[PDB]
RNA sequence: GUGAAGAGGGAAACAACCCAGACCGCCAGCUAAGGUCCCAAAGUCAUGGUUAAGUGGGAAACGCGGAAGAU
RNA sequence: GCCAGGCUGUCUCCACCCGAGACUCAGUGAAAUUGAACUCGCUGUGAAGAUGCAGUGUACCCGCGGCAAGCUCAUCACAUCCUGGGGCUGAAGUAGGUCCCAAGGGUAUGGCUGUUCGCCAUUUAAAGUGGUACGCGAGCUGGGUUUGUCCCUAUCUGCCGUGGGCGCUGGAGAACUGAGGGGGGCUGCUCCUAGUACGAGA
RNA sequence: GCUGAAAGCAUCUAAGCACGAAACUUGCCCCGAGAUGAGUUCUCCCUGACCCUUUAAGGGUCCUGAAGGAACGUUGAAGAC
């Protein structure tokens, strides 16, 4: 509701279409497409995006307010990109990146490969820091968190895999 | 590479210059003509029918008779299917050799276990039934010794079948 | 070979002279016992001060087998009687430092790489 | 009151549950209980409400829960 | 009247062989029972476990070979003993305590009982709880109780293997896709990782 | 678990939206079109005549007897038959 009622600022070089409920989004990374909830209706609005929740929907403010937060960030994406950084602590973690593959190897028997979807890009100015790029959020972030699923920030020293704006919380055994 | 059907001759120990001699099954596989290709166009799936060996004239019934005819092949004994690997399918009257087995290392073999008489109630459910006779494949058969020019296979263990038995050796598909 | 309640022999001065089978171990619920194989035997008839007295309960190891036993060339080694030395659970290393009889090649374990020393006759 | 000594319809089956006391016959119609998605004959019928859980299609005391039932 | 010893498939496990039956060929051929049988399973009711009543599913018709449901042999629910994962934990890790799910698989040998059960020794991952008239006597010893021939053609239902007739649409000989059904899916040790991560140390 | 509020925080989900237990099923192999829903593919044989009726998924007569099977013998590592 609240968050609905703000429309979001598209720069210049940034393409939006709605075709219906079809938001298709083109800028300087490439092409992105989202099929739009038909609870909310949203127009040119030229240089902004208003979002007006549908009559007849209860769920409408919500809806509206998740379209335009998605809109904004693909916005943001394809206007300039977005970039994440992770950190792999311990000794031993390395993070070969090589194609369109991230090897990691954290202590297991078998390295771990975890393929890139496209789009996104590795980028390893430290061989224990990694950095990827991308147009989307959403494949980075998932991405991002299949690297460090494999493996979790051990709660005893905080190994492992870990994102640059997130704090990992370590503990040690009380007394035994 | 792909299955061929051969006959069961005999078994022994092939003696290793390390002591180490090998249960060996010995498989006289004649070089088997494909009689037929059953593609997906007109048998609605992949596979070669092939037979081998020979028929006597009085034994080749005339159908049968067309039917090598078209195939362009020698009357065998007996015909089988051999389901391809989504590769390549063969052609008519092509006949194969045993060197697709030369460079597998392990092949599944099925066959019919040699026959036994009347299984009373006790050996069968322990009504009564019967034993052997029964086409099994027993998987996870390492070929030993191939013989291309004698066209003779060697395989470890034991296989179904007497002497003379018909039977197949396959890829060994599962591990 | 083994079975239940088998008769075995003594192939050590440890002063055992009949030692009778009692358990199998090496697998659950198993039926018999190798010559590689850890046997569980009780004792008999023991010299005055013999290390194993009557209703003893402790591991053991069969070196001959009357049954026989195989090879990879296909030999079938075979002796005489059953002849079983017998071991502990802890300090495996028998009391026994002289072997009877001969001794076929299979005792290259991991753990049966001081018996090899002994038993001069092959 | 019924069976005993009353047939028949309904309740899926069923003698004590509801309707209903068979002289015989005729390929007609109207009712009682019970039904009108079908099996199986009838409204997928009109209006005012409960139901989001197949509770309907099994359950008490007790603060919708209680609720666990037979190859 | 008791003890010690040698002594055999009574057994682990039973494997083969020798003579008569068990099966076929040519002939003799009686039985107990019989109202008639076009004699299926499951759920529910019924003078109370239904081949015959309500609902539902499967099954071409008829023969030959018997274990017998009418100690051996098993079947079904989890309301779980284990194999077990997952929440909580007074969970540092192994190892555990409570709870939710899981029946795919397994769920012993001896000494006292006739014993179900019950006590003790020895192992495993466990040596589970209940229904089937503690399931199983026209299957088996009767050990106590409760007629020690443990009686009553295995006549007929159900049961697997294999046959005779028939249709797949003119007939026939071959090779098969496959709707579906069946079987089992267990588990110990060592080696590199590594005496490594973690861990103040252990 | 990536962004993430409604409910300026938070959250496994409301929108976008991802892995994963030996638990279940395919995958391992065997039977299987009596699967009456009676299936798919290859090959081979028959290319005559006449008469009658209740005139049509009709009937009868002479000739013909194809492929295949069974009939019988040797018999088998096939079988009680």
């Amino acid at each position: 509701s609240r968050v609905a009622k703000a429309p979001v600022v598209v720069p210049a070089g940034v393409d939006v279409k709605i075709n219906g409920q079809v938001i298709t989004i083109k800028g300087k990374n490439g092409e992105l497409t989202r099929t739009l909830n038909d609870a909310v209706e949203v127009k040119h609005a030229d240089n902004t995006l208003t979002f007006g929740p549908r009559d007849g929907y209860a769920d409408g403010w919500a809806q509206a307010g998740t379209a335009r937060a998605l809109l904004n960030s693909m916005v943001i994406g394809v206007t300039e990109g977005f970039t994440k950084k992770l950190q792999l602590v311990g000794v031993g973690y390395r993070a070969a990146v090589k194609g369109n593959v991230i090897n990691l190897s954290l202590g297991f028997s078998h390295p771990v490969d975890h393929q890139l979807p496209a789009g996104i890009t590795a980028e390893c100015p430290t061989q224990t820091e990694i950095v990827l790029k991308g147009a989307d959020k959403q494949v980075i972030g998932q991405v991002a968190a299949d690297l460090r699923a494999y493996r979790r920030p051990e709660p005893y020293k905080g190994k492992g895999v870990r994102y640059a704006d997130e704090v990992v919380r370590t503990k040690e055994a009380k007394k035994k | 590479m792909i299955g061929l059907v051969g006959k069961k001759v005999g078994m022994t120990r092939i003696f290793t210059e390390d002591g180490v001699s090998i249960p060996v099954t010995v498989i006289e596989v004649e070089a088997n003509r494909v009689t037929q290709v059953k593609d997906l166009a007109n048998d609605g799936y992949r596979a070669i029918q092939v037979t081998t060996g020979a028929k006597k004239a009085n034994r080749v019934t005339k159908p049968e008779a067309g039917h090598f005819a078209k195939a362009g092949v020698e009357a065998g004994r007996g015909l089988w299917e051999f389901r391809l690997a989504e590769g390549e399918e063969f052609t008519v009257g092509q006949s194969i050799s045993v060197e697709l087995f030369a460079d597998v290392k392990k092949v599944d073999v099925t066959g019919t276990s040699k026959g036994k008489g009347f299984a009373g109630t006790v050996k069968r459910w322990n009504m009564a039934g019967q034993m052997g006779n029964e086409r099994v494949t027993v998987q996870s058969l390492d070929v030993v010794r191939v013989d291309a020019e004698r066209n003779l296979l060697l395989v470890k263990g034991a296989v179904p079948g007497a002497t003379g038995s018909d039977l197949i050796v396959k890829p060994a598909v599962k591990a | 070979m083994i079975q239940e309640q088998t008769m075995l022999n003594v192939a050590d001065n440890s002063g055992a002279r009949r030692v009778m089978c009692i358990k199998v171990l090496g697998g659950s619920h198993r039926r018999y016992a190798g010559v590689g194989d850890i046997i569980k035997i009780t004792i008999k008839e023991a010299i005055p001060r013999g290390k194993v007295k009557k209703g003893d309960v402790l591991k053991a190891v069969v070196v001959r087998t009357k049954k026989g036993v195989r090879r990879p060339d296909g030999s079938v080694i075979r002796f005489d009687g059953n002849a079983c030395v017998l071991l502990n659970n802890n300090s495996e290393q028998p009391i026994g430092t002289r072997i009877f009889g001969p001794v076929t090649r299979e005792l290259r374990s991991e753990k049966f790489m001081k018996i090899i020393s002994l038993a001069p006759e092959v």
